[PDB]
């Protein structure tokens, strides 16, 4: 038995990593947070700090009034409760409104305005969550990758909850909130739209899904596999190629036949990942607005 | 024909079986005793196939399709034209599948290399086994497996469902795809910081490790590092497999009925089965 | 229709994509060779991208690639065979002269550098204050090899200071010298630190570091290819 650098044999701890100051307000970061041996067999043990400021402050009051807004009504339908809030937790769902109300805002706030406010707090806590994301990297100096990643999963939601609802001509189109109600609407999508098997663009999505698992898997593994060798220290071994990274892509090139790069992998990464949510974002938003029926437009090809 | 840099790691040595007989290369494969198995299993699959296709009637792509040997058959033989060659072509591709586990031992041998690689993949492989020999064992039969054909293997998936309802509501189901979600996230997590610290503004230099820490600091209060990532993502990749395997072994087994009544336990303990008021009351 | 169109662009997006993909990992190792070194007649279809350049921090200059490809040190290896594709023979010992697994790259010999300019990696002493804080501390434990034999014991452990990880065990050996050994490649247990790669008779061969609070990048890669390259070359001296 050989050790496999799964979780670590020795932690060590030093002074408080406070993190690289670059462009950032400073005045916006916490303190650190505790640290967690538990966390640090697996990775790093150091919690924060974390940066606030005024962006941060309003997702997080936006997100937080989205899940007390669903939270709420799942009071009200337990007639307030607890027991039965713990019993039925799975089974309640905020609901949006009914076809007749279309896009308006004038359903009532048992029957769909509180679907549109808990949506409304949804949109915003998101999309200020996503201009997090692009503003602490412009404060690093670091390209805006993440940003572009987080857009394609943003893609599907708005989808979903906003865009095809909206080209439908009815909030009904959209996703309710509640845990077994979410896998009801998804299962009967499919139904309704002659089995999503069908669309070209779900079974794309599933193999770039399951095709992240797979590289997840093999890159996750190969850099394990090298670490013995500084593999993990991936920025470096893109500036000054060493023997991990050679024997990484030669483990590659001889099993397959073509390899990588330290560099390039992380491209395969990014992109494999982001059309799981791109090309389903495009599957969904064609389903009842140009395609009723995955199943006959499949038989006609077109 | 090499790499710039690969000559020097093409040593002898590393193999499992045969010595030297098959220690060397065809362009960039490395053969092996397990390449010359994976090719023999892989070519005689292939070959069954085309003739499972000639008894079908057709060449179409869309159109081939292995079916196993009904369930009258039970655990038995069948006749080749009625679930004999899938019989056959299933232990070519699990020949083939372990062999290229076994070449991948040899490459991580011979490159001085950990073995996490062909021991991700052997996931794959169990979960393979799961779906083909595992569970239409326990169930009895090998018509309960999916045939070999592009469509016809997603009508096995919807028909398999749909025989416990919504699919949904298997629990192990729900886990495997939390840890398929979270790891095409992370996957895209991984990759976008990567390459925003390796590619900067424009003029900026490439940034670091530190700065990488510092990004998912700033932005969620936690980073795993760089070593911790790469463990994250090998054990999310394979705890979906695992926990799909799980999914599928129990259904048809231990658990045969509609898989939205097995959340009744949950509802119905003492304590507040009979409360009034809420969904289920 | 529209959703034919989507899936039709779709398609031709995908394959710009993974030619773009597969041209971004084609900037180091290629172009392909020749065993001989030479350049290799067939490059396949997908042709070298344009150029890009990194720009390194601390003054360490830019690399830009692709970029002309040399190995640029001699490589102990010869043909076994009379036609391109079977293995190259060590011509003399493979671990001292550093090919097969025990391979090593001709990387900087600078150290990494962290974001603030210092040295990334430190002995445990000169790193203020890291200290253990979790497992069974190796300092002070013998090391034993896969001959069962004592080969020193442990004098300190290099550490990743922005990182906060162990990354080697200094290892002091009979002669009162140390060498590095990589935590990977060694296991903690109560009463000793062993190491399944090495048999004890070939510490003394592990690549020294030049100053002995640092360890630069080409160091590293030697220490860690030696002591890899152990496993298929001291196999004869091991051992259950
Ligand atoms: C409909 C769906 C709705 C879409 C919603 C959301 C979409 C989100 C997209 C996710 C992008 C992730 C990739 C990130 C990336 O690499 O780009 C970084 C890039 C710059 O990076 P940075 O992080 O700022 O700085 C670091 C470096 O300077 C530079 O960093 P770098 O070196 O990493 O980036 C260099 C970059 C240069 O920068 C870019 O402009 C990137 C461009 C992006 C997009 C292409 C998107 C395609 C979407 C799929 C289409 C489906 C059709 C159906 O080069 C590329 O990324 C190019 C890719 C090659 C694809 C080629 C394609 C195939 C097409 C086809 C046919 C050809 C032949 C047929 C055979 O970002 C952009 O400027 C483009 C982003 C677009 C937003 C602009 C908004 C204005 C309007
Ligand atoms: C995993 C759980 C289910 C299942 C659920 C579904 C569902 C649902 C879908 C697919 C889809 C796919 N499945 Mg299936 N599928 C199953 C088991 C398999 C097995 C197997 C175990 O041997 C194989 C080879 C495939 C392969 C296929 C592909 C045709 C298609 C894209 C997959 C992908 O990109 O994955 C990720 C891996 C990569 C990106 C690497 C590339 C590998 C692929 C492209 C190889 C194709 C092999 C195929 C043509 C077989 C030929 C073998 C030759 C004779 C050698 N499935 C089991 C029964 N599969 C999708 C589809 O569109 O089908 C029409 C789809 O919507
Ligand atoms: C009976 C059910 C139907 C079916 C109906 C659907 C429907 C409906 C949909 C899918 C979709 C998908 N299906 Mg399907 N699916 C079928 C069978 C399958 C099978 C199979 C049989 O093996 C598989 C593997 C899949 C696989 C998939 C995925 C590839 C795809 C979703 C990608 C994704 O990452 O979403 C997860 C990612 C997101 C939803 C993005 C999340 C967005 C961000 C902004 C999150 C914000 C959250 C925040 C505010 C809350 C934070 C809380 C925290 C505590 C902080 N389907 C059958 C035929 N499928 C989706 C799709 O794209 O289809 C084309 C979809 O809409
Ligand atoms: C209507 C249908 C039902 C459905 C019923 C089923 C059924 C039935 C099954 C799943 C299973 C899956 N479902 Mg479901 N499920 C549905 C809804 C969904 C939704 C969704 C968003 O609605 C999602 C995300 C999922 C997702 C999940 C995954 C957890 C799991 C598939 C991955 C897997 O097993 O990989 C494991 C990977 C493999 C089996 C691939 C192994 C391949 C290797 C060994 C070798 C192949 C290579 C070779 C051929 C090379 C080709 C040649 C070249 C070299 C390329 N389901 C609906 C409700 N689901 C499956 C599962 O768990 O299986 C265990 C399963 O059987
Ligand atoms: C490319 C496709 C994949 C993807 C990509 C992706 N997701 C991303 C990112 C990217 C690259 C972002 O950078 C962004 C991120 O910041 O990640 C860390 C994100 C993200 N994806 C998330 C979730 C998510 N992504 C999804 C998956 C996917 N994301 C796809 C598989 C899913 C699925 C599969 O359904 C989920 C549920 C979030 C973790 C994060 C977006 C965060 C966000 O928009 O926040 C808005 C709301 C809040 C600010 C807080 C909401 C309140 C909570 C409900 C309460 C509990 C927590 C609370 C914050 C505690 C604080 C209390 C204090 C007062 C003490
Ligand atoms: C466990 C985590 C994920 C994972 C990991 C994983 N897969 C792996 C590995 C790892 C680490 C690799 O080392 C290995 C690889 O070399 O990858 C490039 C591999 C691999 N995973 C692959 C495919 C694959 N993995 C999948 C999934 C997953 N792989 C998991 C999600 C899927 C899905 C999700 O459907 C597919 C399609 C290959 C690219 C490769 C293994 C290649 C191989 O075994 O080659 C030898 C065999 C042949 C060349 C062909 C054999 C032909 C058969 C004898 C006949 C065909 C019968 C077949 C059953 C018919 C199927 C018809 C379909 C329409 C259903
Ligand atoms: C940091 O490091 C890293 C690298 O390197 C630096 C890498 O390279 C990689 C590898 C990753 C990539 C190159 C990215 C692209 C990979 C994927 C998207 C995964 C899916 C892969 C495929 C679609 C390719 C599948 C092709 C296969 C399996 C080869 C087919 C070969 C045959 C012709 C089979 C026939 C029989 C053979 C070859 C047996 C051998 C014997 C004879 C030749 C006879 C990773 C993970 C990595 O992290
Ligand atoms: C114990 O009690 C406490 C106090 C702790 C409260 C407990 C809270 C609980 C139990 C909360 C439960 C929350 C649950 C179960 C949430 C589940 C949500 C799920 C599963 C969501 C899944 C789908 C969501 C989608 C696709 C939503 C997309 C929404 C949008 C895209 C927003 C669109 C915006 C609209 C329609 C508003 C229009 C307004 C304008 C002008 C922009
Ligand atoms: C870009 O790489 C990533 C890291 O950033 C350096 C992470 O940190 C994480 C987040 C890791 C965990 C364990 C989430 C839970 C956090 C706590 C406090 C237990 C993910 C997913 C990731 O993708
Ligand atoms: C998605 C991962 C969630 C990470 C959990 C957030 C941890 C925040 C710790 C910040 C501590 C701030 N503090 C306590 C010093 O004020
Ligand atoms: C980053 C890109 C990697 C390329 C992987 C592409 C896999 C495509 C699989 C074909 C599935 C086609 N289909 C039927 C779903 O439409
Ligand atoms: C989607 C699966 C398609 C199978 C092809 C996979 C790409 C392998 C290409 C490597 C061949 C290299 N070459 C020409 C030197 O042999
Ligand atoms: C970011 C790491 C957290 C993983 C989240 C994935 C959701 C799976 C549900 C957790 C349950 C798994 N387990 C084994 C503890 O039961
Ligand atoms: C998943 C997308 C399909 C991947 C296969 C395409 C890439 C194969 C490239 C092989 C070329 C290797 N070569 C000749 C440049 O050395
Ligand atoms: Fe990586």
């Amino acid at each position: 038995a050989e050790y496999q650098n799964i979780f670590s044999q020795v932690q060590v701890r030093g002074p408080a990593d406070l993190g690289m100051t670059e462009d950032v307000n400073l005045a916006n970061r916490s303190g650190v947070g505790p640290f967690s041996t538990l966390l640090g067999w697996f990775g790093n043990a150091q919690l924060g700090p974390i940066y606030l400021g005024s962006l941060g402050v309003l997702s997080l009051f936006s997100g937080l009034m989205w899940f007390f807004t669903i939270g709420i009504w799942f009071w009200y339908q337990a007639g307030w409760n607890p027991a039965v809030f713990l019993r039925d937790l799975f089974f309640f769902s905020l609901e949006p409104p009914a076809p007749e109300y279309g896009l308006s805002f004038a359903a009532p706030l048992k029957e769909g305005g509180l679907w549109l406010i808990a949506s409304f707090f949804m949109f915003v806590a998101v999309w200020s969550w996503w201009g997090r994301t692009y503003l602490r990297a412009q404060a690093l100096g670091m390209g805006k990758h993440t940003a572009w990643a987080f857009l394609s999963a943003i893609w599907l939601w708005m989808v979903l909850g906003f865009i095809r609802p909206i080209l439908m001509g009815s909030w009904s189109e959209a996703v309710p909130y509640g845990i077994f109600s979410h896998l009801d609407w998804t299962n009967n999508f499919s139904l309704v739209h002659g089995n999503l098997f069908y669309n070209p663009f779900h079974g794309l999505s599933i193999a770039f899904l399951y095709g992240s698992a797979l590289l997840f898997a093999m890159h996750g593994a190969t850099i394990l596999a090298v670490s013995r060798f500084g593999g993990e220290r991936e920025l470096e071994q893109i500036a000054d190629r060493g023997t991990a990274a050679e024997r990484a892509a030669l483990f590659w090139r001889w099993t397959m036949g073509f390899n990588a790069t330290m560099e390039g992998i992380h491209r395969w990464a990014i992109w494999m990942a982001v059309l799981v949510t791109l090309t389903g974002g495009i599957g969904i938003l064609l389903s009842g607005t140009v395609v009723d029926n995955w199943y006959v437009w499949g038989q006609n090809h077109g | 024909a090499l790499l710039s840099f690969e000559r020097k790691y093409r040593v002898p040595g590393g193999t499992l079986v045969g010595g030297n007989l098959f220690d060397f290369w065809v362009g960039p494969f490395y053969v092996g005793f397990f390449g010359v198995a994976t090719f023999f299993f892989a070519a005689l699959g292939i070959i069954l196939i085309a003739w499972s296709a000639v008894l079908q009637g057709t060449w179409n792509p869309q159109l081939i399709s292995v079916y196993p040997p009904a369930l009258e058959y039970g655990l038995g033989g069948a006749p080749l034209a009625k679930g004999g060659l899938w019989q056959i072509i299933t232990i070519c591709a699990t020949g083939a599948f372990v062999s290229w586990a076994l070449r991948e031992v040899e490459i991580c041998r011979k490159l001085g290399i950990g073995y996490h690689i062909p021991f991700a993949f052997a996931f794959a492989i169990l979960a393979y086994l799961t779906l083909v020999l595992f569970r239409p064992v326990m169930m009895g039969a090998w018509g309960y497996a999916f045939p070999y054909g592009i469509w016809t293997h997603l009508d096995w998936v919807s028909n398999t469902g749909y025989t416990y309802g919504n699919f949904h509501y298997n629990p192990a189901h729900m886990i495997a795809i939390s840890f398929f979600f979270t790891n095409a996230l992370a996957l895209a997590l991984h990759g976008a910081l990567v390459l925003s610290a390796a590619n900067p503004e424009k003029g900026k230099e490439m940034r670091t490790p530190d700065h990488e820490d510092t990004f998912f600091r700033d932005l969620v209060g936690y980073s795993i590092g760089t070593l911790g990532i790469h463990r994250l993502g090998l054990l999310l990749s394979l705890s979906a497999v695992f926990f799909s395997a799980l999914c599928m072994i129990i259904t048809g087994t231990i658990w045969f009925d509609q898989w939205v009544d097995w959340w009744q336990w949950w509802v119905k303990l003492p304590w507040w089965a009979n409360i009034p008021g809420g969904i289920n009351g | 229709d529209l959703a034919s169109l989507a899936i039709y662009s779709f398609w031709i997006f995908l394959a710009g994509l993974i030619y773009y993909l597969q041209t971004e990992n084609m900037r180091e190792g290629y172009p392909l060779e020749n065993e001989d070194g030479t350049p290799a007649a067939n490059q396949g279809p997908f042709p070298l991208p344009k150029p890009k350049t990194f720009i390194l921090p601390h003054g360490r200059g830019t690399l830009t690639v692709p970029g002309p490809e040399s190995e640029d040190r001699p490589i102990a290896l010869a043909r076994t065979a009379v036609s391109e594709g079977f293995p190259h023979a060590p011509t003399g010992d493979p671990m001292k002269d550093g090919v097969g697994p025990a391979s090593w790259v001709a990387r900087r010999d600078l150290p990494e550098l962290d974001g603030h300019g210092h040295n990334k990696i430190k002995p445990m002493k000169a790193a203020a204050g890291f200290h253990v804080s979790a497992g069974k501390n190796p300092i002070g434990l013998p090391v034993r090899g896969c001959d069962l034999e004592i080969a020193g014991k442990v004098v300190d452990i290099w550490v990743d200071i922005p990182e906060q990880m162990a990354r080697f065990l200094e290892v002091e050996l009979k002669d009162g010298s140390t060498r590095l050994l990589p935590m990977q490649m060694v296991k903690v247990q109560s009463n000793r630190v062993h190491v399944n790669a090495l048999s004890s008779d070939l510490f003394a061969g592990i690549p020294t570091i030049k100053s002995p609070t640092e360890v630069t990048l080409l160091e590293e890669d030697k220490i860690c290819g030696y002591v890899a390259g152990g496993l298929m070359y001291a196999a004869p001296k091991r051992k259950s």
